[PDB]
RNA sequence: GCUCCACACAGAUGGAUACGAAUAAGGCGUCCUUGUGGCGUCGCUGAACCAUAGCAGGCUAGCUGCUGGCGAAUUGCAAUGCGUGGGGAUAA
RNA sequence: AGAACUGGCGAUGCGGGAUGAACCGAACGUAGAGUUAAGGUGCCGGAAUACACGCUCAUCAGA
């Protein structure tokens, strides 16, 4: 499970240097520790510096605002591969940001074989206005008064013997 | 004529009341507010004291029970639809509600009214045993 | 919780089954499977048909008639699927199988008695809808087993005796339905329903 | 009038063991109707009884029992650990074992 | 399942009176006042005197770890 | 095998508690227009059903269906409480 | 192929990897109780026919 981290850094301010100019970044990460570890990750990639040479200024989480409301989040991706890295967009229909960005690393081990270290979250954007859902698959849901059965249902027996012979209808 | 039936079936819909299986809630009615996916459903009840959250279909088993609610309808606006269908009447008034309700009472009984259900076993068998061969 | 727990694999996985039945001996509980001719198993039926006869070619070099006797008839067919799963040499084995009973078909003197089925290993409740699976009888006949007839009709007329039966009994608790539909309402009914009964 | 049954009839499965090595001094039981730990939990501390029959007639009976304890739970399927004072003779694996009801937590 | 008990004088015995050194009548004697005094609160409620005359047994259903007594 | 003599003595603990077929479908009940028919109703576990009270389960009186009349101890605060070795007769 | 460097076996059992000189865990007085490693929990086999998201039909899948 994850959490939404608030990371800020300015490699540590040298004489003439006064208050450098403070990169911002919005992290996912399962505890605070795993958030400063990819911060830096990211920070040498971006740019020239070092773990000793900066300092995290402040963490903080950041909750998600409505977790009562149902939510399309369009979700930027760069990730690694056996081949060159190259960058992806997906939608995923979902509550929080949180909620979605855990089934997005679900579906891109599923998919591509990436696992947590392969995969940069570039942006994590909402989709307020419909027709913006450039995906059929979020779309599907959309329609007025979507009515579906979930047939077939696998029922759990905790005994081993049943005596009935189960019926499978919903 | 054509005579093509059945397939009867319990659709997932906005407005489909449930009952959960697995969870801290347990066995509390609860609505489907809005479907998120094939496997997830957004679900409240507010009455039940059941809070409102994303939820796999595996968690939960679905009733023959449907009222007319909006698509993501919130927590009071729920309330509101829940009260005038009224549908813990219509619950309660099921054959199984009543055997859920058995099972509770039966799981409560003391050993001394376990003994009165024996005695009074014996009592309507014997009215029973009467009817029958006649 | 019941000496005997004859079982009828009619829609069942061989497999599963057996895996399930196997434990179910090695912690003393006498079995009996019937109807095993109607057994399932997964996967197209051309399938079967090799990962077996496969087992057919096996037979030993020297003297083939001292080697992997092939059996034909499914209840075998089975039983082995089983054997393997259990020792089968060390006493605590030979104890077991000892305790089982792999019928094809349904003989007396269980015909007349309650059976059941084993809810983790039902065709209906494992495998994907629609989706290729043997069904033994076939696989078998397929192989020698020369009785599938037999057993087929010599069944359906089992069938008959019974189905006749049950009317008789479901005509009769359609009695008793309305004996106590009638003698209930009264008093010490009441008072029953109140602690539940 | 038939039951006289004041004991939980559980079977004897088999002693505490991994792959290639037994402790014949612990023995794992299977208790009728229990499926979790947390049930299992109720009978630990009850004693248990393996009740069989022998040849020789020892105090005006042929019926000999060994005596012991539940100890513990033993994974997730409410099979249970037991400590009996003369181990069970391991021919007993899938023989039925008494567990009786003292002492009583309730 | 309480019963009434107050009306019982109990406190005439105690360690010292279930010493051993055919049945001695002081003990018949105890046992009939007591047992008197007891009777009388037993036939109040219904089915109770039913219920001790009766024996407890575990049927094939019965989980302890379950049943509330 | 029959007869005559002599001897020997792998895990019961209330009840395996009988439809078949289908599972994108089925039971059960009712009306009959006798049907791939209509109406009603059930499932979401056997957590049920049936059995279940008495010295390990007695002795007696009436109207465990209902009402009775007696006995229980001292067991002391737990230790479950059907072959041989010879005869005779007759089948092989 | 050769050179240098640090370990492993050599003088070393034990748990695991179906089985094993080179892998994984772990350096051993005799026991009792508890907790774990590595590896596992359909059954043989002690331990979830656990929960949750998806993907895969193979005419000898795959592990």
């Amino acid at each position: 499970h994850f959490k939404e981290y608030q990371v800020i850094g300015r490699r540590l301010p040298t004489e003439s240097v006064p208050e450098p100019k403070l990169f911002r970044m919005r992290i996912f990460a399962s505890n605070e520790v795993i958030a400063k570890s990819r911060y830096w990750y990211f920070l040498q990639k971006l740019h020239k510096v070092k773990k000793a040479s900066g300092e995290i200024v402040s963490i903080n989480q950041i909750n998600e605002a409505h977790p009562t409301k149902v939510k399309n989040f369009g979700v930027w991706v760069r990730y690694d591969s056996r081949s060159g890295t190259h960058n992806m967009y997906k939608e995923i229909r979902d509550v929080s940001r949180v909620a979605a960005v855990e089934t997005l690393y679900q579906d891109m081990a599923a998919r591509h074989r990436a696992r947590f270290r392969s995969i940069h979250i570039l942006k994590v954007a909402e989709i307020e206005k419909t027709a913006d859902v450039k995906r059929q698959y979020v779309k599907q849901f959309l329609t007025k008064d979507l009515k579906f059965p979930l047939p077939h249902r696998v029922q759990k027996s905790t005994k081993t013997f049943s005596y009935k012979r189960p019926s499978t209808f919903y | 004529d054509s005579i093509v039936k059945a397939s009867n079936w319990r659709l997932v819909e906005v407005g489909r009341v449930v009952l959960i299986k697995k969870g801290q809630s347990a066995g509390k009615l609860a609505a489907i507010v809005e479907i998120i996916d094939q496997k997830k459903v957004l679900i409240d009840g507010p009455k039940a004291g059941v809070p409102r959250q994303a939820i796999n279909l595996g968690q939960v088993v679905l009733t023959p029970l449907t009222f007319a609610l909006p698509r993501g309808a919130r927590t009071a606006t729920v309330s509101k639809k829940w009260a005038a269908a009224a549908v813990c009447e219509k619950w309660a008034a099921s054959s199984w509600a009543k055997k859920i309700a058995q099972r509770e009472r039966r799981a409560a009984l003391t050993d001394f009214e376990r003994f009165q259900v024996m005695v009074l076993r014996k009592q309507k068998r014997y009215t029973v045993k009467k009817a029958l061969a006649k | 919780v019941e000496p005997v727990v004859v079982i009828d694999g009619k829609g069942h996985l061989v497999g599963r089954l057996a895996s399930v039945v196997a434990k179910q001996l090695l912690n003393g509980q006498k079995i009996v499977v019937v109807r095993a001719e109607e057994l399932n198993i997964s996967g197209e039926f051309f399938r079967n048909k090799l990962k077996y006869h496969d087992f057919l070619r096996k037979a030993t070099a020297f003297n083939k008639t001292r080697g992997p006797f092939h059996f034909r008839a499914p209840s075998r067919i089975f039983y082995k699927a089983l054997r393997g799963m259990v020792s089968h040499k060390t006493a605590r084995g030979k104890a077991a199988l000892e305790r089982l009973k792999v019928f094809e078909g349904i003989p007396p003197p269980y015909d007349k008695k309650k059976r059941v089925v084993v809810p983790q290993a039902l065709r209906v409740l494992r495998l994907k809808p629609g989706r290729k699976y043997t069904t033994l009888g076939k696989l078998s006949t397929s192989v020698g087993w020369k009785y599938e007839d037999v057993v087929a009709k010599l069944e359906a007329k089992r069938k008959v005796s019974s189905a006749e039966y049950y009317a008789k009994k479901r005509a009769f608790t359609k009695k008793v339905a309305s004996a106590n539909a009638t003698a209930a309402e009264s008093d010490v009914a009441k008072q029953l329903a109140a602690l539940g009964y | 009038a038939e039951s006289h049954r004041l004991y939980v009839k559980g079977k004897h499965l088999s002693y505490q063991r991994s792959k290639r090595v037994n402790n014949p001094n612990v023995s794992l039981i299977k208790i009728e109707g229990v499926a979790t730990p947390q049930d299992a939990q109720f009978y630990l501390g009850k004693r248990i009884a393996y009740v069989y029959r022998a040849s020789k007639e020892v105090r005006g009976s042929k019926i000999r029992v060994m005596w012991g304890k539940v100890t513990r739970t033993h994974g997730n399927s409410g099979v249970v650990r037991a400590t009996f004072r003369n181990n069970l003779p391991a021919k007993t694996f899938g023989a039925s074992v008494r567990i009786f009801l003292y002492p009583s937590n309730i | 399942t309480k019963v009434s008990v107050e009306g019982v004088n109990v406190e005439k015995f105690n360690v010292e009176y279930f010493a051993k050194e055919e049945i001695k009548a002081e003990r018949v004697e105890d046992q009939k006042v007591v047992d008197k005094a007891l009777i009388a609160e037993i036939k109040k409620t219904p089915l109770l005197k039913q219920y001790l005359s009766a024996s407890f047994s575990l049927k094939n259903g019965d989980k302890p770890h379950m049943l509330k007594f």
